[PDB]
RNA sequence: CCGACUUACCAACCCGAUGCAAACUGCGAAUACCGGAGAAUGUUAUCACGGGAGACACACGGCGGGUGCUAACGUCCGUC
RNA sequence: UCCUCCUAAAGAGUAACGGAGGAGCACGAAGGUUGGCUAAUCCUGGUCGGACAUCAGGAGGUUAGUGCAAUGGCAUAAGCCAGCUUGACUGCGAGCGUGACGGCGCGAGCAGGUGCGAAAGCAGGUCAUAGUGAUCCGGUGGUUCUGAAUGGAAGGGCCAUC
RNA sequence: UGCCUGGCGGCCGUAGCGCGGUGGUCCCACCUGACCCCAUGCCGAACUCAGAAGUGAAACGCCGUAGCGCCGAUGGUAGUGUGGGGUCUCCCCAUGCGAGAGUAGGGAACUGCCAGGCAA
RNA sequence: GGGGCUGAUUCUGGAUUCGACGGGAUUUGCGAAACCCAAGGUGCAUGCCGAGGGGCGGUUGGCCUCGUAAAAAGCCGCAAAAAAUAGUCGC
């Protein structure tokens, strides 16, 4: 397994995220998806959840879950966030490496005019 | 060939559950981490647990492996 | 002779000897001497107790010891001021509560293992009687 | 990929018909081979690590890997953190030519060859096997080597017992004596 | 998988010499003859 | 106890230097750390001193 | 000599059962001590600052123990 | 003298020529950060190699490790490797803990100045608790702060330190 | 709305194991393809990208399962706050508090939100 | 009766009795002990029985032997078992 073991290198960045109280920027990578949510301090209330699976989002590209179709959405959900009028996120790992498509989902999400 | 032995250094419990504190006055002093930090709690450099800001201390237990929590509601 | 086998402690504390028997009843054998009175058996004691009690069957069956002494008790040599130090080890007592079951025999008939631990009880120091294998 | 395409389609049918596997998932695969020349002698000098990673260094792409030791043995005079072994961790595309090189041609290469053997698996169905020297391969030519060199060479496949282990090295021609 | 420390490799041509030829791809340099070849390896009789 | 002190001295303007201990035998070299001058209120680096 | 059979039993690790521990605890009291709320009662009984001291040889009785021989009007600590 | 367990009677504390052990150091990395990872020990198989190397697969579960003794804790690892650094920074410090006192401890946060990461964030030493001596005296560097009629000096003060 | 799945949590072993079944439309996982993004004390195992032909094998989810773990009274029992007593190294009585384990039983969860798919 | 020191030259860690003998394997060649497959040999055999055993009595609780009964093997005590098994010196 490598996601139930990627889970305890997230705790460390979600347990940080809740001990400082901060509403994080959670990521999830799938093969051919890619996914994005905005969760409130609370810790069981999702506030902003823009993602690829939305049958209205992913007909914008060929093939969903690359890196020109992760920043699809990622430019999207700030946009939704920001709709609600949210100036501090801080961007979460989720235990995936910040190099690929997380990396530009997070570039996109940069570009619609966020924060971190 | 006996006897040697320290001064005690009165580790243990300085504030109990419920009683309010002001920022930085130190809740348990202790060795391990036998109660770990949960809201408004900091642990020091030899784990001495102290109040970060104003309110009551609050003892709890939780965590997937039942760890003992400090936390301070702000009254 | 019983003494304990690779122990852990030189020298321990005296000691209270408080509450009842944490072993209840018959177990091993079919016949058992429980102990009454509230004490301590030497293991010089015992063994005297098991040298008699198994002298009536002289071979047969088998006898349950079901204690042990496992404390070091000590004694400071004579003539010797208090303190000084703790006194060295001389003899291993076991802490016997009311109600314990001493010694378990199995394969005699009732009547001689009767006198094979009233026998027995002449040995050791405390007062103590007979018991039946309890049933359930 | 040359023996892959033989067990693309002929091995996998051959293995259903075998073995009645539902899923095309369940036949096994080889995955990798342990090409590991555990010398150890070479405790006290580093030349007799460093020319056996020299004379291991024809089989995989590149330089010789080097490995440490586990812990610290009075007996076999070694201490925590030693660089005793050499080891291959062949797995994937690479290592499939590397068959026809070692269950083909240097099988009939073995001084007085009679066999190997059929019954010596790690419990799960994986092949573990070790030459007692390397002269059987072609890229040792006996000019500039100086050693007879062994090396445990383990085959893992993804085989459920030890009996498909086994069939999966039967259905590649294995020498069962 | 990684990079660089892998015993090294050569793709060579070679072709056992008793009629039978095992033509694949190699590491042992510039090229090799072999003697014997497994249709020829005494095992079948 | 082997570890005896020695002196980090900055090379900036200043004769202030950081002190503390090392181990000569062991390592022969000296020291390099750019620590933070109080003088100066900028990084400069320290080489040791006796 | 082979060399099989047998044996009180010497007899591991796993299973089940049986007891002991101040320096064993997966279990866990009484009371103890702290904080908050409240009411009755008490010549402020609470604490602070200043002037003045004496005292720092304790003793037995009770329980909690160390130690001793669970011996001592013994010794050493807790607490009344 | 200092540190750890017990005696100690579940707040802390608590003695005896009571029971047991450790310290008078080690580390510029065994520090800081980010990234990454998880052991003990078995049996299965495998060239020398067998009981012990190296390698593979499973059991197993932290019985491992944590500079060093015990205790407390630790995988969110405090264990382990890699990357880049020197936060092993200075001026403070609301706040408490603690001893008669001297003294010691914890501390977010503020100013300046740095490193890591993209980022919130972390760092003013090591997982914690021993690894140490008050003052005087004088040494060394920096500072006119003072410097006996004055210009300076000497000598002191201060700050760093021996 | 329901059935599912995925994501984030509350509680965190009645919540966990072992074993008996199921699922691939969707989703998820396996998967294929790897110069280049990037990865490496080694070989696209992990990490990374590009894709999605195959697959539900395995993982995972749910259903079954007490073969175990686990929760577990009631009464009795141990201890003890005081108050007295005894043949006072240990007990009794008055009242007050009340286990640990064991016993009948319970147990293979529940829970909050958000987005997709399918049925209404 | 107690305390200290000394306790195999290392007094703080890396034995290499240079050697037959004792343990382990390695390598070699193949042995019912390092073995099985009835097939290449190959027709009249094996076990239960009865039987007695090199000069003696026995002796594998089983062996050279006995086609229903008087002769034969390894070996036990028997016994061809050895003896200044280093010197040099005495009467």
């Amino acid at each position: 397994d490598k996601k139930s073991a990627r889970i305890r290198r997230a705790t460390r960045a979600r347990r940080k995220l809740q001990e400082l109280g901060a509403t994080r920027l959670v990521v999830h990578r799938t093969p051919r998806h890619i996914y994005a949510q905005v969760i409130a301090p609370n810790g069981s209330e999702v506030l902003v959840a823009a993602s690829t699976v939305e049958k209205a989002i992913a007909e914008q590209l060929k093939y969903t879950g690359n890196k020109d179709a992760a920043a699809a959405v990622g430019k999207a959900v700030a946009e939704r966030a920001l709709e609600k009028g949210i100036k501090d996120v801080s961007f979460d790992r989720s235990g995936f490496q910040y190099h690929g498509r997380v990396q530009a989902l997070a570039d996109a999400a940069r570009e619609a005019g966020l924060q971190f | 060939r006996n006897g040697r032995d320290s001064e005690a250094k009165r580790l243990g419990v300085k504030r109990f559950g419920g009683e309010s504190v002001l920022a930085g006055s130190i809740i348990v002093r202790q060795r391990g981490t036998k109660f770990h930090a949960g809201a408004n709690v900091g642990c020091g450099r030899d784990h001495t647990l102290f109040a970060k800001a104003d309110g009551k201390v609050k003892f709890e237990v939780k965590g997937p492996k039942n760890r003992k929590f400090i936390s301070i509601e702000a009254e | 002779m019983l003494q304990p086998k690779r122990t852990k402690f030189r020298k321990m504390h005296k000691g209270r000897n408080r509450g009842l028997a944490q072993g209840t009843d018959v177990s091993f054998g079919s016949f058992g001497l429980k102990a009454v009175g509230r004490g301590r058996l030497t293991a010089r004691q015992i063994e005297a107790a098991r040298r008699a009690m198994t002298r009536a069957v002289k071979r047969q069956g088998k006898i349950w010891i079901r204690v042990f002494p496992d404390k070091p008790i000590t004694e400071k040599p004579l003539a010797v001021r208090m303190g000084k130090g703790k006194g060295n080890v001389e003899y291993w007592v076991a802490l016997i509560q009311p109600g314990k079951v001493l010694y378990e025999m199995d394969g005699v008939p009732e009547e001689l293992a009767r006198e094979a631990f009233k026998l027995a009880a002449a040995k050791l120091p405390i007062k103590t009687t007979f018991v039946t294998k309890t049933v359930m | 990929a040359k023996l892959h395409d033989y067990y693309k389609d002929e091995v996998v049918k051959k293995l259903m018909t075998e073995f009645n596997y539902n899923s095309v998932m369940q036949v096994p695969r080889v995955e990798k081979i342990t090409l590991n020349m555990g010398v150890g002698e070479a405790i006290a000098d580093k030349k007799l690590l460093d020319n056996a990673a020299a004379d291991l260094a024809a089989i995989s792409g590149q330089k010789p890997l080097i490995t440490k030791a586990r812990k610290s043995v009075a007996g076999f005079k070694i201490r925590q953190g030693y660089p005793i072994g050499c080891k291959v961790t062949l797995r994937g595309e690479r290592m499939w030519e590397f068959f026809e090189r070692l269950i083909t041609i240097a099988v009939p290469r073995i001084r007085d060859f009679r066999g190997l053997s059929a019954k010596s698996f790690d419990g799960r169905g994986n092949y573990s096997m070790g030459v007692r020297e390397q002269i059987i391969f072609p890229e040792i030519d006996y000019d500039k080597v100086d050693r007879v060199r062994g090396l445990d060479i383990t085959i893992t496949t993804t085989a459920k017992s030890d009996e498909e282990g086994r069939a999966l090295l039967a259905a590649f021609d294995f020498p069962f004596r | 998988m990684k990079k660089d420390i892998h015993p090294k490799y050569e793709e060579i041509t070679a072709s056992c010499s008793c009629g039978n030829v095992m033509k694949i791809r190699s590491t042992v340099g510039h090229d090799l003859n072999l003697d014997v070849c497994s249709k020829c390896h005494p095992f079948f009789t | 106890g082997i570890r005896e002190k020695i002196k980090l001295v900055s090379s900036a303007g200043t004769g202030h230097f950081y002190t503390t201990t090392k181990n000569k035998r062991t390592k022969p070299e000296k020291l390099e750390l750019k620590k933070f001058d109080p003088v100066v209120r900028q990084h400069v680096i320290y080489k040791e001193a006796k």
